[PDB]
């Protein structure tokens, strides 16, 4: 059964998902755009 | 060095000092069990802590 | 050095001071209002002056109960006719 | 010569914006009277 | 030479004479633990398991024994208070001397494992070389301890063959050793279901096979091996050290808390009951039922058992003892004799006052007497010059019901007052404090010892790991940095990515 | 709410007044690092 | 007193009769001591991570130093690189007489007020008293942490030398 | 535009004169209105 | 018996301090 | 005083076994070459 | 192989005026959340319906008395996450219920973490040993030991200390009262630790400072140094023999000198951890059971042990009702703990 | 058979007094809660 406390964990989890999956996708565009030359 | 016979028996398991796998290997199905582990130790901390509450799961010593 | 433009090179140029002259006090002010409309009180559930107690009560409204505190503290804010 | 948006100056914004926010807020709060 | 904090590392090449270190490790806590449970057996009294049980003595492997079924001494008595009984070889006894002799065998291998550490199997076959393939005996390892795992659960705790872990009610009351069947559900996951116990051990000990065979079987990515140092035995020491102490911690809540694996009958009670009166909620309750089924007063307390009066007093609750205040719980308020009964105080009016409790913080509390609603009706004052709720004033007696002072009443003021100190503890007992010479100063149980030592351990391991971290990833720079250190790789801007001398 | 609009506006007029004074060099910055 | 015990009384008398903890002075002097210990552990933590390699792993790196010798013994550019990526650059020493001259004035200009305060509250210019400084719309007194420290305050005055006082101010 | 054109000890002097008068307000905060007792 | 030890530990400190300064190692100039 | 009588034994092997243990090891080194 | 990963670790290294790394993923965010909780709590947030107390800017505190406090004893041990059962996303009952102080403490167990990851990630990057790194896991265990060990073995975060000024001060003297810490031989050590090390950073610098070489002309010495010069800049032979013959002994070895100075810090701290782990379970210095049997049966026995306990008595008496208003302590005035005359 | 991973172990003057110095401090805290 979804009590509402499992239905607050999965919007827990998917919170943290969203936030780390921007973070991650913002850092590799701008780490691909702006490379080090060697 | 000496030889034993256990020794020789023993010997083909301690014989590849050294030897990897190219590259990123296996790294990403590890990253997988890695994160179903972290939401695993989530949930059983949550439970234990009263911030998670499922249908039937009581958590007291009223539980025997 | 790492190749930022210069503290110092930034904040005596005109242009700097064109655009912070507008954009500092803007924020002042959007503080100010956030507390002299009242806004502030009730985005974080703090208190007026009036509002601590009812009239006559001098009991705490002291949150009791783990899984009923908000409705709790609803009941409390009820009761401040 | 210089770039203008740089890591720098996000962390330089992250902080004194706020700030700048926080301080007229509690500026008016001096003028509250019970 | 060497500094005496370094001396341990000549075992680091040298992996026949670290076995020999490692037996000699093992067989100095092997012997230590059948050391010290001959120790506890020669002072355990096992003559009241109801008011004088385990935890009141100080016992510490004595639960550890009883946890996992062994439960009776070749002597004929067992925890639960049963005579007569043949546990067969594996009694206290029969385990403290297995473990006694483990330890001389592990003694003797030590010793052949030392003189014989020149052994090929510890040489690299292509270089000659000391050389531990350590991925491979990780592996090994964890197919070894799924299989323990895997085995203990499923054969040991569910009792298809073996004894099964101790059970009890939510009252610790009726504890005994039980087979146990897993529970597969969502509640498996609940602390307090043993039920949960025995599915872990049986799943996680799968999960371990499989594991197991794949560490065997799959060699580690060049990008892993390189970056945890896998060739270097230190890494291993430092993600071990971390493993031990996130364990410890884990132990260290459990015991705290409560749980299947910690009970009360073992341990002794937990504050959390003191702070909810877990117990005496319960006392109330079957007192209700009886005096709602037509009882007196005397009969509804009566009927209260004393293994369930002694819980419900402070004295048993593990926040109450000191650092120093050292020896078992009976070197505190005694040897407990008998509940004398249940404290009824009433004032001249003939209401019902009740005496607040005494929170676990204080080391002493005043004595106040409310009514049902709380409103102070009587106290015992600091200053008598303008007391108006003194005992005299207000007529305070107490009545006894159940218990060895069942049925009396007594009106005197001092004595009242002397049964109104010993109710801030709870129920009142009486102790023997002659046998020991105890000194009337609370003391903790096992629960806070273990609790102590093992948060205080995990977190001094915390400090292992750090530094043994450190030194496997900074083994190059042990010594000191580079002399030839140049000043480009350290000032800002010759490289346009740090510490990387092809990004000038 | 208004107050929320009272208090953001402030806010939102600085954003674009930065804008309008930076967008030139900032075009010129983007532009640059392709 | 001069005991280890009687020191503790000393402090908790001191705090009931002048409300140390809210002088600014013993808060001076606590920065004093909090900040001296973390830069001494700062200092040789930097120090000892820049030490020029010397000597082999079976030694202790202290014989890499002689009494003596004229060459300094780390790398303080090293240093410096490190510490300054660790904060920033500008938040770093790179000169040894003015790190060394801070470490100095630190810990003493800190213990300076710490001194200054415990003599100034001898004569009785005391901390911080903001007892029911807080009054809400009707004039009830909402109470704040500096409250409960009066509360904590009373429990030590009114205990304190027990049988010493026959009137109702402590005024010494 | 190009940096230099604003001395810096003038920027440095009305800065400082701006926390003056924000911490005097402050301090003036401590007599009046809430949290002065009255 | 205790007054005994803390007396006798107190006594082997002030001896130590005797030998440390006395009988230090001398610091050698290279 | 009614002190812990094992107190004594405990102060004393506090002091005395690792306070044996470093002259070992000092009186040890003193006498290599 | 120079995929996604490794261009990621290219610009997450780059050398610019923060540097950021890979810590700095968790260093940031949480270090940044952690000083913004706690300046938005202290700025507008109450304790009112947690403690009974203002506590914030907007109801009249001052920098010395705003706090973000512990929540309400009825919380328990609970995260309090936003989402949870007992907020149930309401940012502003999560305010009221005390979130804030569970946030600011997880998000700041999470920023140390991060910033002792960045000491080693710059450490290995530059190639110098990681002993600021070591060094950094004192502050963690007093942090860790204070703000979660404690009360996790209490009732409830709300015995935690709050993030304030005065609430600190309160946490002081509570630890008096109720635990008698000034007691505790692991606080003493502790205590020996920080003064010891504020003792040496101030005599180290004062050494150095009054040895210096004359490297230059000018009556300010600190023009004299250059930082890639070879020689010490400070003569080690004058220094060894003035505190030789000032104080017996002296510093004769750099190398111990300044590890000595990592050491007495850092093992102080360290110890004083270990004591607040035993006072999360009451396992108190509290008393010496001699001094009490003898004072019990005779009662012209004093000493500051016995003065001091009676101030702790007054302590508790005096402050528990207030400050545990979930407990309903009524203490009529006759009951109260009092001398003569006060 | 001579094992080649042994080394000489020191502990010069100046750690023998820093050693000392510590144990007897360490004792003279501790006695007194030993005694109790
Ligand atoms: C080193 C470097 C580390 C770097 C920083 C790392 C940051 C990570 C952040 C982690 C935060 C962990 C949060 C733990 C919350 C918790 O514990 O919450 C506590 C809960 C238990 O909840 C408590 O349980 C108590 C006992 O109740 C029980 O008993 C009651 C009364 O009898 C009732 O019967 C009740 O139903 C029954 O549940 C009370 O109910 C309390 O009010 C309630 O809060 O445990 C749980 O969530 C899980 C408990 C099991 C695991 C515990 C391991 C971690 C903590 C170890 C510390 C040791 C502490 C012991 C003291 C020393
Ligand atoms: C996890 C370890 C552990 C735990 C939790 C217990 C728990 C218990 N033991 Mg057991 N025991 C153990 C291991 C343990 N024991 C070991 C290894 C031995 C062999 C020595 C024993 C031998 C033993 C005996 C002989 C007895 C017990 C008894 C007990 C009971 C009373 C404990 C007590 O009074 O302690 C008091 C605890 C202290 C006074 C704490 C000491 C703190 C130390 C001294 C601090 C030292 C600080 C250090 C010097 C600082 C370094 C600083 C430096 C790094 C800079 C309790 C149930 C007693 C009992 O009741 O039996 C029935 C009893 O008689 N135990
Ligand atoms: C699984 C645990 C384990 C193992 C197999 C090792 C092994 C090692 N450690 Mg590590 N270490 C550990 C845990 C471990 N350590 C923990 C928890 C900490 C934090 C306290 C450390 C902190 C640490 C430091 C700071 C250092 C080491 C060093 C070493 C190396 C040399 C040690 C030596 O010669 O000591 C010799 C020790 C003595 C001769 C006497 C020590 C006596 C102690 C302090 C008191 C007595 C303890 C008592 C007998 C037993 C109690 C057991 C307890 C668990 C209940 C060796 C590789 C050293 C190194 O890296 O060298 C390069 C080093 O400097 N360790
Ligand atoms: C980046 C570093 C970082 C870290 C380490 C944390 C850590 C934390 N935050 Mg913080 N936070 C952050 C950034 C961070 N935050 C940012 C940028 C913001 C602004 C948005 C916040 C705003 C914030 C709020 C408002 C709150 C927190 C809270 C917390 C705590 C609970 C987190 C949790 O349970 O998530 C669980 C989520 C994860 C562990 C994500 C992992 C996802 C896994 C690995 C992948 C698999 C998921 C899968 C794809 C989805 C399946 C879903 C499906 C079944 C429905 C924890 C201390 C809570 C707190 O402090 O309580 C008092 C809280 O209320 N944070
Ligand atoms: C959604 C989100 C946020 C996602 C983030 C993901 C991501 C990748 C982000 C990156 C982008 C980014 C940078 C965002 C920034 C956000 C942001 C602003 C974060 C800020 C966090 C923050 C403000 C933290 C504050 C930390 C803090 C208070 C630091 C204080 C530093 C300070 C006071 C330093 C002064 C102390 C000092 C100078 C001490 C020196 C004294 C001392 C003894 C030195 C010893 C010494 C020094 C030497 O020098 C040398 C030589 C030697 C010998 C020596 O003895
Ligand atoms: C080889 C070396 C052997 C000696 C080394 C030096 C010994 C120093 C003494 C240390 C312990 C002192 C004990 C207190 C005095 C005493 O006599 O107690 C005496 C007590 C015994 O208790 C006695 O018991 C009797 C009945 O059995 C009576 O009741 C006595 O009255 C009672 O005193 O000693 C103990 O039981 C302690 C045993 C070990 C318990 C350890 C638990 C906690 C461990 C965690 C600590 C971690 C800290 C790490 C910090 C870093
Ligand atoms: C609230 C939860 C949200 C979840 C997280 C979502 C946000 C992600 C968190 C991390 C954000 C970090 C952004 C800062 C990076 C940046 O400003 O670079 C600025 C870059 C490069 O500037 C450049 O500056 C460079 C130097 S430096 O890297 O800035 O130091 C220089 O090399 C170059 O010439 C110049 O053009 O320019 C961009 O346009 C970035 C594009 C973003 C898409
Ligand atoms: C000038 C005002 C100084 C007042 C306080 C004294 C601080 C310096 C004394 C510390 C002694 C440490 C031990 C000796 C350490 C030692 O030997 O010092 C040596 C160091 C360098 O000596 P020099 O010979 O190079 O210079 C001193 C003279 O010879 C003149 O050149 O002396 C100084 O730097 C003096 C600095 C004067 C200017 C300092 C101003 C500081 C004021 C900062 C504001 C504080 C307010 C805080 C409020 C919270
Ligand atoms: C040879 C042989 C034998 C025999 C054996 C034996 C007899 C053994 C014994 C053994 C033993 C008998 C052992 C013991 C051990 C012990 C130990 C190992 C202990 C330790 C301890 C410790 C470590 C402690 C610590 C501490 C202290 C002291 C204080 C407090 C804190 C602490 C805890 C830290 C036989 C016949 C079988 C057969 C074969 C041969
Ligand atoms: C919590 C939270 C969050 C966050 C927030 C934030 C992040 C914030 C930030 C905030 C901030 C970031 C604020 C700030 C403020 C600041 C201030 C308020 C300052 C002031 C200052 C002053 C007043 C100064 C003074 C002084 C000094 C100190 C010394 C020198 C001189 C002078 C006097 C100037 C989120 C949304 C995520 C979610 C929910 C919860
Ligand atoms: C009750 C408490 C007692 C605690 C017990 C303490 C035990 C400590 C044992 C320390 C043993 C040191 O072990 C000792 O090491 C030294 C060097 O250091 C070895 O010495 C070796 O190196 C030296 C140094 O050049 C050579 O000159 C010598 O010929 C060679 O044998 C000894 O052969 C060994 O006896
Ligand atoms: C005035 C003394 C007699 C009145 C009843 C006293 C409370 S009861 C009394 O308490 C003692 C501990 O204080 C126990 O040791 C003893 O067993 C118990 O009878
Ligand atoms: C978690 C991160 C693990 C790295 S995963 C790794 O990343 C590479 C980029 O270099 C890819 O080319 C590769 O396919 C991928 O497996
Ligand atoms: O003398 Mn010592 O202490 Ca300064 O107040 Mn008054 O007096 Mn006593 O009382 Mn509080
Ligand atoms: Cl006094
Ligand atoms: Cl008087
Ligand atoms: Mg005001």
């Amino acid at each position: 059964t979804i009590t509402p406390s499992l239905k607050g964990f999965f919007i827990g989890l998917l919170s943290g998902a969203v936030v780390l999956g921007l973070t991650f996708a913002v850092l590799i565009a701008i780490s691909q755009i702006d490379k080090v030359q060697r | 060095a000496r030889r034993t016979w256990l020794g020789d028996i023993l010997r083909p398991l301690n014989s590849e000092y050294g030897k990897v796998a190219p590259g990123w290997g296996t790294t990403p199905l590890m990253a997988v069990f890695m994160g179903l582990f972290l939401v695993f130790l989530l949930i059983i901390l949550e439970i234990y802590n009263s911030t998670l509450i499922l249908d039937g799961v009581n958590v007291s010593w009223k539980a025997l | 050095t790492t190749g930022e433009r210069p503290f110092s090179d930034i904040i005596t140029s005109v242009r700097y001071w064109v655009i912070h002259s507008i954009t500092i006090p803007a924020l002042f002010i959007a503080g100010w209002l956030f507390v002299s409309t009242g806004l502030a009180y009730d985005v974080f559930g703090t208190p007026r002056p009036d509002s601590y107690y009812a009239q006559e009560q001098r009991s705490i409204p002291l949150v009791t109960d783990r899984f009923e505190a908000k409705q709790q503290v609803e009941t409390f804010l009820e009761q401040l006719k | 010569s210089y770039p203008i948006f740089t890591v720098r100056w996000v962390a330089v914004h992250t902080l004194a914006v706020p700030t700048i926010f926080f301080l007229g807020a509690i500026a008016a709060m001096q003028f509250i009277q019970r | 030479g060497l500094p005496w904090y370094r001396v341990h590392t000549v075992l680091i090449n040298d992996p026949g004479r670290l076995i020999a270190a490692h037996l000699m490790h093992t067989a100095l806590v092997a012997g230590w633990a059948g050391s010290m449970a001959l120790y506890e057996l020669a002072t355990f009294d096992p003559s009241d398991p109801v008011l004088n049980p385990m935890w009141r003595q100080g016992m510490f492997v004595l639960p550890f024994m009883a946890r996992l079924g062994v439960t009776g001494s070749w002597s004929g008595w067992s925890i639960t208070g049963e005579t007569g009984i043949d546990p067969g070889f594996w009694s206290f006894e029969g385990v403290a001397l297995a473990h006694i002799v483990l330890s001389g065998l592990l003694f003797l291998a030590a010793c052949w494992h030392w003189v014989y550490w020149d052994l090929e199997l510890f040489r690299d076959p292509r270089t000659g070389e000391p050389a531990l393939d350590l991925p491979k005996m990780f592996g090994i390892h964890l197919f070894l301890a799924g299989l323990l795992c895997f085995g203990f659960g499923a054969f040991h705790l569910t009792g298809l063959f073996g004894p099964g872990m101790w059970v009890s009610d939510p009252y610790g009351l009726t504890g005994s050793v039980q087979p146990v069947a897993p529970e597969w559900g969502p509640d498996g996951f609940n602390p307090y279901n043993p039920g949960g116990v025995v599915a872990h051990h049986i799943a996680a000990g799968i999960v371990g096979i499989i594991a197991g065979l794949f560490h065997i079987l799959v060699r580690p990515p060049q990008r892993l091996y390189k970056a945890l140092r896998m060739g270097n035995i230190e890494t291993v020491l430092s993600s071990s050290i971390a493993a031990v102490f996130f364990a410890a911690f884990v132990v260290a809540g459990t015991m705290w808390y409560g749980s299947a694996t910690t009970p009360i009958e073992l341990f002794g009670p937990t504050r959390y009951q003191w702070d909810s009166s877990y117990f005496q909620q319960e006392i109330n309750r079957r007192v209700q039922a009886s005096l709602a089924s037509g009882a007196t007063l005397e009969e509804a307390w009566s009927a209260i058992p004393e293994k369930l009066a002694f819980y419900d007093y402070i004295g048993n609750n593990p926040a109450k003892g000191g650092l120093f205040r050292t020896g078992p719980m009976n070197k505190g308020d005694g040897i407990a004799q008998a509940w004398k009964g249940h404290a009824v105080f009433r004032n001249k009016e003939g209401e019902e006052l009740f005496v607040r409790r005494m929170p676990a913080f204080f080391e002493s509390f005043p004595v106040i007497l409310t009514d049902k609603n709380g409103v102070v009706k009587a106290d015992i004052p600091f200053r008598r010059a303008e007391s108006k709720y003194s005992f005299e004033q207000q007529g305070v007696t107490v009545s006894f019901y159940g218990g060895e002072l069942n049925g009396q009443t007594f009106t005197d003021p001092p004595t009242v007052k002397s049964y109104a100190r010993k109710a801030i503890f709870g129920e009142i007992f009486e102790f023997d404090t002659e046998t020991l010479n105890s000194d009337g100063i609370f003391r903790t149980s096992p629960r806070g010892w273990f609790t102590f030592a093992h948060a205080v351990f995990a977190l001094l391991f915390f400090f292992g790991h750090i530094w043994h971290g450190a030194r496997t990833l900074f083994r190059d720079v042990f010594s000191g940095i580079d002399p030839e250190l140049s000043p480009e790789q350290v000032e800002w801007g010759f490289y346009q990515k740090v510490g990387d001398v092809t990004t000038r | 709410d208004w107050r929320v609009l009272v208090v953001l506006l402030p806010v939102l007029l600085a954003a674009g007044w930065a804008v309008r004074n930076i967008l030139p060099y900032a075009v010129k910055q983007v532009q640059k690092l392709l | 007193p001069l005991g280890i015990s009687g020191t503790f009384n000393f402090m908790i008398v001191f705090q009931a009769e002048h409300n140390i903890l809210m002088h600014p002075f013993h808060q001076l002097g606590v920065a004093g001591v909090f900040g001296g210990a973390l830069f001494c552990a700062m200092h040789g933590s930097l120090v000892t991570s820049s030490l020029i390699r010397e000597t082999t792993e079976t030694e202790s790196a202290n014989y890499g130093y002689k009494f003596g010798q004229e060459e300094e013994t780390y790398n303080i550019v090293a240093a410096h690189g490190y510490f300054g990526r660790l904060i920033f650059q500008y938040a770093s020493f790179n000169n040894s007489r003015s790190l060394h001259f801070f470490l100095a004035a630190w810990p003493v200009v800190g213990v300076w007020f710490a001194a200054l305060g415990i003599s100034t509250m001898a004569f009785n210019l005391n901390g911080f008293n903001f007892n029911h400084s807080v009054i809400d719309a009707k004039g009830n007194v909402i109470n704040t942490w500096a409250d409960i420290i009066n509360r904590a305050n009373l429990g030590m005055e009114v205990m304190h030398e027990r049988n010493a006082h026959n009137f109702p101010l402590d005024l010494a | 535009s190009e940096g230099g054109r604003i001395p810096l000890w003038i920027v440095a002097t009305v800065a400082g004169m701006g926390v003056i008068v924000i911490v005097g307000l402050f301090f003036y905060g401590a007599y009046a209105g809430l949290g002065s007792s009255l | 018996m205790e007054t005994i030890t803390y007396v006798f530990i107190f006594a082997c400190i002030i001896a130590l301090f005797f030998f440390a300064i006395f009988f230090r190692e001398p610091p050698r100039i290279t | 005083m009614e002190v812990n009588q094992l107190g004594l034994i405990a102060t004393a092997l506090f002091v005395l076994v690792p306070s044996v243990f470093l002259i070992i090891l000092y009186v040890q080194t003193e006498s290599q070459q | 192989e120079r995929g996604w990963f490794d261009i990621l670790d290219d610009w997450l290294k780059r050398d610019r005026f923060v540097f950021v790394g890979w810590s700095g993923i968790l260093l940031f965010p949480c270090a940044y959340l952690a000083l913004g909780g706690w300046l938005t709590g202290t700025t507008f947030v109450t304790s009112w319906y947690t403690h009974g107390l203002a506590s914030s800017y907007l109801e009249g505190c001052n920098f010395l008395t705003v706090a973000v406090s512990t929540p309400a004893n009825s919380m328990g041990h609970s995260l309090l996450l936003l989402w949870g059962p007992e907020a149930q996303g309401d940012f502003t009952r999560w305010c009221q219920l005390g979130g804030l102080w569970t946030f600011i403490a997880l998000h700041g167990a999470f920023g140390l973490i991060g910033f002792m990851l960045r000491q080693f990630e710059i450490a290995r990057l530059v190639g110098v040993r990681p002993y600021n790194a070591i060094a950094f896991s004192a502050p963690i265990a007093v942090f860790v030991s204070v703000f979660l060990i404690y009360p996790l073995g209490q009732s409830s975060w709300f015995f935690a200390p709050s993030f304030g000024v005065a609430a600190i001060f309160r946490f002081l003297l509570f630890f008096q009262g109720f635990h008698n810490w000034t007691l505790n031989p692991f606080h003493m050590m502790g205590v020996a630790g920080v003064l010891g090390g504020a003792l040496l950073c101030a005599i180290h610098g004062a050494t150095v400072e009054n040895t210096l070489f004359q490297d230059g002309e000018g009556a300010s010495t600190f023009r004299a140094f250059n930082p890639t010069q070879a020689e010490e800049t400070y003569s080690m032979v004058t220094a060894n023999r003035f505190w030789s013959q000032i104080f017996g002994i002296a510093f004769s070895n750099k190398r111990w000198l300044h590890f000595f100075m990592l050491f007495v810090p850092v093992t102080g701290l360290w110890m004083s951890a270990i004591g607040v782990v035993g006072l999360a379970l009451n396992l108190r210095s509290y008393d010496f059971i001699s001094q009490e049997i003898r004072a019990a049966e005779d009662p012209e026995f004093e000493t500051f042990y016995t003065k001091n306990l009676l101030l702790n008595e007054g302590i508790r008496a005096w402050m528990a009702p207030q400050d545990q208003p979930h407990e309903n302590f009524v203490f009529p005035e006759e009951v109260l703990p009092r001398g003569n005359a006060l | 058979e001579p094992n080649p991973n042994r080394q000489p172990v020191e502990l010069n003057r100046t750690s023998l007094y820093l050693g000392l110095l510590l144990i007897l401090v360490l004792a003279l805290l501790f006695s007194s809660y030993f005694f109790n």
